[PDB]
């Protein structure tokens, strides 16, 4: 899926006060992992905020990955 | 002219206008949406209740559920209607919808007209229509007609 | 240029000339597309080698300055390879160099000018090819007289 | 044992600093220690660990490469060649610089970013014919 | 053209800018680290001048073989040469002013010898040709005194030889954050610092051996510091200067991009056009 | 004309055991000289191995020459 390229006016009105509540940082941060990830190519030797944030970001993305033909709960 | 957009809460601006018309003046104006997502509309009606000020102004709305002949037609309506109040020697300003919706409707008409479209397929006379529109607004000797409009911004070409 | 009119031009074309609205735009009075224009009749054998040759060389330069023109625009000149840089000097100089006054021309610009002698030109071919005058002023070369004349300028200018 | 004004320093790095009121160190030519009240003098000392009593009875053996340490009146400071200057030695270097000068030789920076950058510049500029289409 | 050539250009532009920002940012970081890091140079040298001179009050009176150095025969200059890419005009300025001095030397006609450090001015000189004993290169971000040594000792063989009277030493001083002035140096001159010997040295001076060892040796050591430092200033300055270039170079292209925007504008117009003419045409 | 700008499916059936034989390097040199172009941009990035290639390619480049009017032996 286009990573944030896709867009929905509707939003999380229907979302569960937990599910609703908890869901924010993925949008923004996840944006910042793609976005931020840029430097790595050229950049090197970054500080830790980048390190951890980035790791949580990339690996987190791994967590995001989902199997074809698979259910969820 | 209008620049701004989704997430602007322009209605906030509008409501500001509501307090602004009455508060500022006796003069009271109404605008009408056409060719538009309905939910926004009804929500804006509720929002009128919340606003509660809706009384001063009212309009039929196009909502884009409709056939063009209606649509393109709508303009003349508001023209006449405010023409009550500026005709009332009252003076006012109304908001306005996506023009490109409107003029484009012009072309759909022209294909309908079977007539050769303007270039880039505009309404071959579409300018003329604009003549109608822009030509319409005036602050009379005895009345004032202002307005604002947001037209469908097409790729920002 | 795709103009099929222009097609029948070159097609039927016998002799022709071209002009550069950049070169014009360059403020160059003469303003012809030199790189463009070409003489079927030009033959080296006819022209001897010196003509054909030298002309070829300038053509090469043009190719080059055109060629790096990009690289500069991108990078500026900061990286200029020595040799290249030198050529570039010769370049702006050579363009700048072509221009000379015309007697009848005093109308447009009060400045007169003169008829020209081919052999003198041939000399120019060498000295330029030499870049013979190493200190030569760039501004001087434009709309300028002979290497003797430009040498008089060179004295003052 | 900290003295008054003392430091072990190179422009590159100051090894220690502050006072040391006792310093065991072997002078190049003679026995060396630190204790107040001696007169100003200058010396150099052979390399080795120098065990010096410093403030609050801190004391430590500090490996010297050897070098010139001296004490002005009221002041103490330590200079040393990070490495003792070799005899011959940089002669071999003159050889290498005469060979090198004569016979070309190179030594390279390591920035991958520089390498990547070059790729970026060629590559970037690369495939740029676009200037032709451009008009001016 | 057809965003094939137009958009093709665009991606060109985008990747371009990306490279640009990366360039700018990273470049900056390097530069800042450089400024921060370079600060440490003064200490031992400062000691060396203060100390050195204080001794010189009546003691310098004894002998000045070193101060004599070499008699007017050959002149000289130090040189450094760049390991860093796209830093800026630089060796333009340097190699330039150098050319000027060389002119004076020919004007002097006095003999001279070159020595370089690094690849770039090695490419000036080498490219330029000349008379250079030797060069040293590639110590890179970590300069090392030991690395400096062999170069330095070869150098010593001069005053040693006393072969060449005076010798320059060049690096561009820092005009600070805004700038770094270029700098060129007298050398195989005496330092001629008269402040520290001004008063008769008060501290009791006990020299087990003769100081001449400290003169040749210590003298050498101290002089080296100036080298190392001015090297550094050249260095951080390098990092910043390049850093500055990054921004501007980057900025320029956007204009072109806007032009291209016009190109896909004329073009959008165009597809609209041939398409349109063709649309009438299909109407036929 | 440009190498690879022009191509023919007929191929080297016509090429003679000598002619066919000796003719290979063209493409690479083509490539090479073409490919050589790549680093030309990044000025001064390359060593002599490169230089021997590139030189060879300039050389071949030169090796290409023809009159405006000439017969062929």
């Amino acid at each position: 899926v286009n990573p944030g390229i896709s867009v929905s006016r509707v939003g999380g009105a229907a979302q569960t006060k937990i599910m609703k509540k908890l869901s924010g940082g993925i949008r923004t941060a996840l944006a910042q992992y793609r976005e931020l990830a840029a430097f790595s190519q050229f950049a090197s030797d970054l500080d830790d905020a980048t390190r951890n944030q980035l790791d949580h970001g990339q690996k987190v993305t791994e967590l995001l990955k989902q199997k074809q033909y698979a259910p969820m709960s | 002219g209008l620049f701004g957009g989704a997430g602007v809460g322009k209605t906030v601006n509008m409501m500001e206008l509501i307090r602004n018309i009455a508060i500022e003046h006796s003069g009271y104006s109404v605008f009408a949406g056409v060719g538009e997502r309905t939910r926004e509309g009804n929500d804006f009606y509720h929002e009128m209740t919340d606003s509660n000020v809706i009384d001063k102004v009212s309009l039929v709305y196009g909502q884009m559920n409709e056939p063009p002949g209606n649509r393109l037609r709508v303009a003349l309506t508001g023209l006449t209607m405010a023409e009550k109040f500026r005709d009332e020697g009252r003076d006012v300003l109304l908001f306005v919808d996506n023009i490109y919706r409107y003029t484009l409707a012009g072309t759909e008409v022209s294909a309908l007209l079977g007539r050769m479209p303007s270039a880039v397929g505009y309404q071959p006379t579409l300018a003329e229509e604009m003549g109608v529109l822009q030509e319409r607004i005036t602050s009379t000797k005895t009345g004032s007609i202002t307005s604002v409009q947001a037209v469908y911004v097409p790729a920002d070409d | 240029l795709t103009d099929p009119s222009p097609a029948t031009t070159f097609a039927h074309l016998d002799a022709t000339v071209v002009l550069s609205r950049q070169i014009a735009s360059l403020g160059i009075y003469p303003a012809v597309d030199p790189l463009d224009s070409t003489s079927r009749q030009l033959d080296p054998l006819v022209v001897g080698q010196e003509h054909y040759d030298t002309a070829r060389g300038v053509q090469s330069i043009l190719q080059r300055y055109q060629e790096l023109k990009d690289i500069i625009a991108i990078l500026g000149m900061d990286e200029l390879s020595e040799e290249d840089k030198l050529v570039v000097a010769r370049a702006r100089k050579i363009q700048r160099f072509l221009s000379q006054p015309f007697f009848v021309a005093e109308v447009f610009t009060g400045s007169p000018g003169k008829y020209v002698s081919l052999k003198d030109t041939i000399r120019g071919f060498k000295g330029i090819m030499e870049g013979e005058y190493d200190h030569l002023p760039e501004q001087a070369f434009y709309m300028v007289g002979s290497i003797e004349e430009a040498v008089e300028k060179a004295k003052k200018l | 044992a900290m003295t008054y004004h003392l430091d072990v320093v190179s422009a590159e790095q100051q090894m220690f600093s502050g006072l040391v009121e006792k310093i065991q160190v072997t002078g190049s030519e003679g026995e060396l220690g630190i204790y107040p009240g001696h007169a100003p003098l200058l010396t150099a000392i052979k390399p080795g660990m120098i065990r010096i009593v410093k403030q609050h009875g801190h004391e430590e053996f500090i490996y010297l490469s050897g070098g010139i340490l001296e004490v002005q009146p009221g002041n103490v400071t330590v200079l040393a060649d990070t490495a003792i200057r070799g005899q011959d030695l940089d002669e071999a270097r003159a050889m290498e610089a005469k060979r090198k000068a004569e016979e070309h030789i190179s030594s390279s920076h390591g920035d991958v970013d520089y390498a990547q950058a070059s790729a970026e510049l060629a590559k970037a500029i690369a495939q740029l014919r676009v200037i032709e289409l451009t008009k001016k | 053209a057809g965003a094939k050539d137009i958009r093709s250009k665009i991606a060109s532009v985008q990747n371009t800018q990306k490279i640009t920002k990366a360039m700018e940012m990273v470049a900056a970081s390097k530069m800042r680290k450089s400024q921060d890091r370079m600060a440490a140079s003064r200490p031992y040298a400062e000691t060396m001048r203060k100390v050195i001179g204080h001794l010189a009050h009546g003691n310098l009176e004894y002998k000045h073989p070193y101060l004599e150095d070499r008699d007017v025969k050959r002149v000289g200059y130090l040189v450094v040469s760049t390991d860093r890419g796209l830093a800026g005009g630089l060796n333009i300025n340097l190699f330039k002013k150098l050319l000027a001095e060389m002119k004076t030397w020919t004007d002097k006609g006095v003999q001279a010898d070159l020595a370089m450090i690094g690849s770039k001015g090695v490419s000036f000189f080498n490219s330029v040709g000349g008379n250079v004993v030797a060069q040293v290169t590639g110590m890179g971000d970590n300069p090392s005194l030991s690395e400096l040594i062999g170069p330095v000792k070869v150098m010593l063989q001069a005053y040693d030889e006393g072969r060449l009277d005076k010798l320059y030493i060049v690096s561009n001083k820092f005009i600070n954050t805004m700038s770094q002035v270029p700098t060129i140096s007298q050398l195989l001159p005496l330092p001629a610092s008269d402040d520290d010997d001004l008063k008769h040295k008060s501290w009791d001076y006990l020299y087990e051996p003769d100081p001449k060892a400290l003169l040749d040796t210590l003298l050498r050591r101290y002089v080296e510091s100036q080298v190392y430092q001015g090297v550094v200033e050249n260095l951080a300055s390098e990092q910043a200067a390049r850093m500055v270039a990054m921004k501007a170079a980057t900025d320029n292209g956007g204009s072109l991009i806007k032009e291209l925007q016009l190109v896909y504008n004329k073009a959008r117009q165009a597809s609209i056009t041939q398409e349109l003419t063709e649309i009438v045409s299909g109407a036929a």
